[PDB]
């Protein structure tokens, strides 16, 4: 397939070849022009707070060790030995001033150093050249209010940049609240789905909540469950959708702070959200303080999704094109009583994790829609994105990004896919920002 | 067991162990082996709504946790150890019964197929509260769907038993720490 | 259990269920539990003439099924919900056996090996016929050959057993429902 | 490998390629140019007969609803949802006046016509067209003698007339005993086999059976039970084998009507057979009489297989190069007693089904001979099919096609894999047309 | 058993049946299964030093071959028919003990999850000394570590046990006939 | 990928690419380039003595039977039925006069021959030309002091020359001591690494066992003791490095005679050895003789491995790029007592087996260095194998090839990728040599 010329999205985003979702070839091709260029999530502050402290991840099919440094920063480095490529980490969470590898004793620092070689005098001399001899560096490592991002792409815009209008969205409760920790260790469990199929549900599918979700929100009494069978529909004005240059987008809810979380926690919650909204007013304004305690589904592009208020975030980390690790934590806010904190991250679970009711729900349409994308009459079909195409606007004294002003749309499908086409396509950043140039004005046509 | 000289092991394990090396009661076996295969074949034939009136105590945690994996020697590194899969209280469970039994829960039509198969059955009362029995057995879960899913889980369950209305020895609590950390199944919605 | 409210459960499955809640008698158990470990034996060491001799009455019901998937909520479509893989008489059974030990039977070489764990027994007299006894089990059998196939059954087994010559219990009906509608085990050409 | 010049099959179909049981390349060619270019069998009347019943049917690697219409007729449609790809039935049989996708709720009826859509009006307005988003449909559908087929390529002969000469031979079981009807649900079970193995065993080997199913011809009693072991050759004149234009093939063994049926059913069998027989006598003459009550071996290509006496219909779905799904269902006569029609598909089942004794003594060969394709040293080598070459006539006075007057030979596998290696150097039915014009000459040479 | 007639079984199969269709003890099939499910949490939660101490005879021979795929009809091939996958006195168990406990045994970091299910239990005294205890059972053995690696196997263990220290009953025998011919499951690494 | 101008290993074998351990096409252009070049281990005459006897084998992904003739040779012949390629014989090892085909019944002889087809003269009459129809041989077979190997390529050199100057260093312990046997059957288990991560171990690498066997060694008391967890450097002139034109290579370590064996064996074969040395003395003189009772860890090229004196060996039998069936036999000197072979074979698997602990060490480190080559980052990444270079010397009056004279280096590896490379790039033996005509000068540079 040749990716400069395919069309595999078409213009506006309005439709996908549901090949995409299968063909093996895209996904080894989604390795290089997704993955190995764009910002990943890895981590956050409050899982390695303090020097030596480590995490493994995944970027892409790659693993990274991802350590706190002395000076206070954090660096990753590929998890493989630069003597014959043995795996040098086989825990996912630690803290160590180094790395060991098990195969022939090498020993890196937790700053990536080759900094031992046992019997390196008797055996090398002096000929071994430790200096050129570091683990693999990740280029790019960032942070957003505590949430840190790798990208192999030295080339890469500042992530500020790249979350584009997105950021705005996501402040009043990433920054404005005062912060949020991430609280681990994450549910881990593969489906059988292209990570893209997750991806876009979460950053741009309130469509599917109703129905696909009938059963748990008729079951767990949670907020939005008057949606449950499609028995109403969310009232005029009751969110918008919005989406952004390097394909990043949301859902918002107003008002939704309980999320998904059971009667259980709704009356604490409500109120909890409600008492900062009423101090973020006077310091962010009532636009923007009401953001705050609004349900956001969002997905940062590629492949790391959230629900704020509800508190889950995912990694949809790529395996083949009908396989992805779900990776699921917590999201909490830091000023919230321990014992909230410790029921919000029970209840994430209860709801998003492994055995987590409501994407339980999803499982069989992420699946299928996915592995449908090998059938042979299916691959050349065309997956339909056009709900609220023509509504979208750009540029608006409010509200920041592409945006439609409807709760119930495919707005960032539009500029998810956009963005996925215009790398596909691309053989590094300079091309995808030609690639990109119009790229709100292709958002908002007819 | 010396954790010091067993090396490999946990305070934990160790403590579980104590508990049914020493006063063993064959009747107390028997009782729990014939508790634990009632309760399967409930749950095989997904009477859910049964098996919380007739095995599940009102005072209930069900847990099941996943484990984060840290070096062996790993002593600095304080966060939480694990997440939970499952915490449920009796009104958790609840919710979780009538999620399975709503006619809108699409992924259950056409209908599901559990086998259960229940070994390595030990009890013993409890020490202190002479009206609790405490159950270890290991599960192996098989689930198959839609023509060619097929999941099979594999656990140790650390129970507490009750009497509750009328007599009934009912479930308390359940502790499963389970044991592949990533999870080949699709998902962990079955009840270990 | 009220099939009403436990909207999953089907007639068949509640009726079985009452079958063993009631009149509980361990010496039953444990006398199944026997008859059932030794018919595996025999069958896992591949005495197949010894396993219809000692286990299996001559008028054996030997039956498997595969049904259809259907909608929970289908009320409509009516036609035969389910296919028999096995519907054996005793000379069907015997005939399998025959091909089982022919020299001719080129599967057969190298010799399979077949592992089996019965797990779960149940066990009650039937309230009308005073000499017919069911047995509820689930079976895990796995079957290695040729060096590297390697297939997994489970199922759960309806039996009744009824005293025969010499006054040994032999099978005179088994049932099984099997939950994999499409066999991933290359066929299903073992005695569950 | 340039399939337009690869020869796979040597002239006169005397020889294949190793590596066609093995090739993924291929495998996937063939959807193209075998499964999406012919017919292929879906169901039968009697598992669909009233308006509103559906079953799911695989054809290649793509499943279909196949749907009784309330004019009578039968649709068949991609088993795929037109908005975001989900798979829209979950089950195998039903009754249904449409499909709801479970996703967004995607309403489509059993004519495949997009429905309902919620909350159309508020969500799409005006602008979604229904009328262009029907179901994906099967663009052909014919019967014959209540056996439904499909084929996605309109340019296809009519199926009649794609059986060719094979159909001469089918019509007195399928027409003229008043009908068959097809007993579910299949058996369904997974080899590890190329579908080409089964299919080619059905349609042309003989060969096989008394040292294959030496055990199962000694332990069953079966009437054709005098070949166990290769203990007697069938005498002269036991039976006779043909092949087609368009690939479909089978053996004749004469009054076979019993089958591979244990001694239990012989009595019976053979009484009935007999008896409609000597009616059949004076409607259709002697000659067809006769081979409605003689045991056919028959492969409609490309992976419908049948034994017409015994009963055993089966349909052999292509996974990959070594992995089939195996589909056993029974055929009976409409007019046998209902106690022998129940009986008789036990006995398929208990001999050719999932646990079917004769069956299993099929496994390793067709396992190992699809496996053995994928070995290095045995790609480039040729499997032979050459017995009773030179001998073969068309055009005869009394059996048409080309005919074998012989039980056992090769004839149908000639005749199969010139079909094949037609199909496959082609790009559309008029080249294959153009490949073919020669067919019968080909196959009766020297 | 008649193998002359049963044209599978072989001859040490069938003596083995012998033993256990004979006297039956009841008793003696609780005890053994107590033992057996005991030595099984002690070796899952990986307390081998005490799997030693208290289950493990001074004399014991702790067996699992692996036997060569020959062809049903041989009867001229004569050399070796089985390897040893182990065959280990105490001593050699305690070396491998030691290897397991071992902070530099760089694959046990992260620690190693085992889940043991033993089925099957049949007991019968020693005709001849009757201080040796014969005990069969069958075992699945689950090995998950590091995220994804999953191992399960699958035996039938042929055990003789016999009261040693503080009358306490250990194993000088286990003889296990490993079923797959070739393991899928990366090593045989496990106490079976 | 273009293998005539890929460098996948750079000049002096000084580094390999890691997509070498992950590659699967390149595993499929190695199963034309060295595994159907090149000599492969079949087994040993102590295992088929008698005529008659036969084993299966690997080659590559093939199978083949190889047999004991009438006249004391050894054929082989792929395990492939020449009528339509059924897998002929199912078992490991036996004695029989020939094959019979379980499909059709076609009878091969243990000399490959086609003797007898069902009624041939009722089916073929004079027409099947069997003389044409003998199993597909193995055009090379040829024995080094009992132990035979195969090779598809007639033009390959014999097996002594393709030894080159490793045959010296084995000759010692595979001849002078009166030769070695084979104790069968061998273990069988596979393992998730690439055929090359074991190979490149046992030909060349002493650096690992301290660290890696850390735990074998200090709970086994084995003689190599001293090194466990680095805590002790083998002194100057503790053992030598060798490689040859033909990428066979192996470590020597001086008088390691009881290898792997626990301090249980210890005593006796130190005794057993040494009185074997001194009457050697005299024979072959001082240094062959202590070559003789000295642990060679040798892989002849490609997949066949061993260490004398532990008494293993092995072959590495590729499956893909990550999966390798390793098989496991013990080797015994003919004259040891019976008892202290029945011992020493048990020891080899005890340490090396199936369960065997040593090698339960090496399953993470050939894992994960060999997965790793998959993962997008490392592909294009170089394995080190640069310990020792420069200090290489070839002609030396005293011992033959590439030799490094320590006991820790990577001699062994630069011989086995410079070969490796010289395969790969080249379509025949021709150009292998061609490719190789300054073999050892490119070695020892700098
Ligand atoms: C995309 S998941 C979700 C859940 C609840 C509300 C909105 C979206
Ligand atoms: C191809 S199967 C078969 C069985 C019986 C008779 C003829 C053919
Ligand atoms: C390559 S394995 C090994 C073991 C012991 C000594 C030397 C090498
Ligand atoms: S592979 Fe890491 S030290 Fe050699
Ligand atoms: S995928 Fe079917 S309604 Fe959206
Ligand atoms: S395939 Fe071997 S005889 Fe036909
Ligand atoms: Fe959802
Ligand atoms: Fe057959
Ligand atoms: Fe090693």
């Amino acid at each position: 397939m040749n990716y400069n010329n395919k069309i595999l999205v078409s213009e506006s985003g309005l439709s996908q070849k549901h090949l995409i979702h299968g063909d093996e070839e895209l996904f080894q091709h989604e390795l290089k022009t997704i993955f190995a260029r764009n910002w990943l999530f890895l981590t956050h502050d409050s899982l390695i707070p303090a020097p030596g402290d480590y995490v493994t991840a995944k970027m892409g099919i790659d693993e990274v060790i991802v350590s706190r440094q002395n000076d206070g920063s954090i660096r990753a480095f590929l998890n493989v030995c630069r003597h014959r490529g043995k795996t040098l980490v086989s825990v996912e969470a630690g803290n160590a001033k180094g790395f060991v590898c098990s195969y022939h004793g090498w020993g890196f620092g937790s700053n990536g150093e080759l900094q031992s070689v046992p019997f390196e005098k008797d055996l090398y001399g002096e000929s071994l050249n430790k200096k050129c001899l570091g683990l693999k560096e990740v280029a790019r490592v960032e942070s957003f209010h505590g949430f840190i991002y790798g990208c192999f792409d030295q080339e890469a815009p500042p992530l500020m940049d790249y979350l584009g209008d997105a950021a705005w969205y996501l402040e009043p409760m990433f920054k404005h609240s005062g912060g949020l920790e991430l609280v681990g260790p994450p549910g881990k469990v593969v489906i059988k789905a292209n990570w893209k199929a997750p991806a876009e549900n979460f950053v741009g599918d309130a469509y599917h909540v109703g129905w696909t979700h009938a059963s748990s929100l008729r079951s767990g009494e949670s907020i939005f469950s008057s949606l449950a069978g499609n028995a109403a529909l969310p009232p005029e004005g009751a969110g918008l959708q919005m989406t952004s240059k390097y394909g990043s987008g949301m859902g918002v809810l107003w008002d939704g702070y309980s999320g998904v979380h059971s009667a259980d926690l709704v009356p604490e919650l409500m109120a909890f959200g409600g008492a900062k909204q009423e101090r973020l007013n006077k310091e962010i304004g009532d636009v923007r303080a009401r953001i705050y305690r609004s349900h956001l589904n969002c997905t940062v592009f590629p492949n790391n999704s959230m629900l704020t208020c509800s508190g889950v975030f995912k990694v949809w980390n790529p395996i083949d094109a009908n396989t992805t690790e779900v990776w699921t934590y917590a999201i909490v806010e830091k000023d919230m009583p321990e014992d909230l904190k410790r029921r919000l991250a029970d209840s994430v679970q209860r709801t998003f994790g492994p055995a987590g009711f409501w994407e339980s729900d999803d499982n069989d349409n992420m699946e299928t829609a996915s592995q449908n994308g090998k059938k042979y009459q299916s691959r050349d079909s065309d997956l339909l994105s056009n709900l609220g195409f023509g509504e979208d606007v750009y540029g608006d004294a409010v509200y920041p990004g592409v945006v439609g002003k409807s709760a119930i749309g495919e707005t960032s499908y539009r500029g998810f896919y956009r963005a996925y086409q215009a790398h596909v396509s691309s053989s590094n950043w300079a091309e995808f920002e030609h690639a990109s140039s119009t790229w709100h004005t292709e958002l908002t046509k007819t | 067991i010396n954790i010091q000289e067993d090396k490999l092991v946990s305070a934990h394990d160790a403590e579980e162990i104590l508990r049914f090396f020493n006063c063993h009661d064959s009747a107390l076996q028997q009782e729990a082996t014939t508790l634990l295969t009632q309760e399967a074949h409930l749950l095989d034939i997904q009477a859910y709504r049964a098996w919380l009136e007739h095995c599940v105590g009102s005072e209930v945690q069900y847990q099941v946790i996943s484990r984060e994996l840290r070096a062996a020697s790993e002593r600095r590194y304080k966060l939480n150890e694990a997440m939970n899969v499952y915490n449920e209280n009796f009104q958790q469970l609840k919710v979780r019964v009538e999620h399975q039994l709503d006619p809108q829960n699409w992924g259950n039509s056409p209908k599901l197929r559990f086998t259960r198969f229940i070994t390595n059955v030990q009890a013993a009362m409890d020490v202190n509260d002479k009206e609790l029995l405490h159950i270890r057995s290991n599960v192996i879960l098989h689930r198959a769907r839609r023509g060619n899913q097929v999941d099979v889980f594999y656990a140790a369950r650390e129970d507490k038993w009750k009497r509750g209305e009328g007599g009934v020895r009912k479930l308390v609590q359940r502790f499963v720490d389970y044991p592949e950390r990533i999870l080949q199944t699709h998902n962990l919605m079955v009840f270990l």
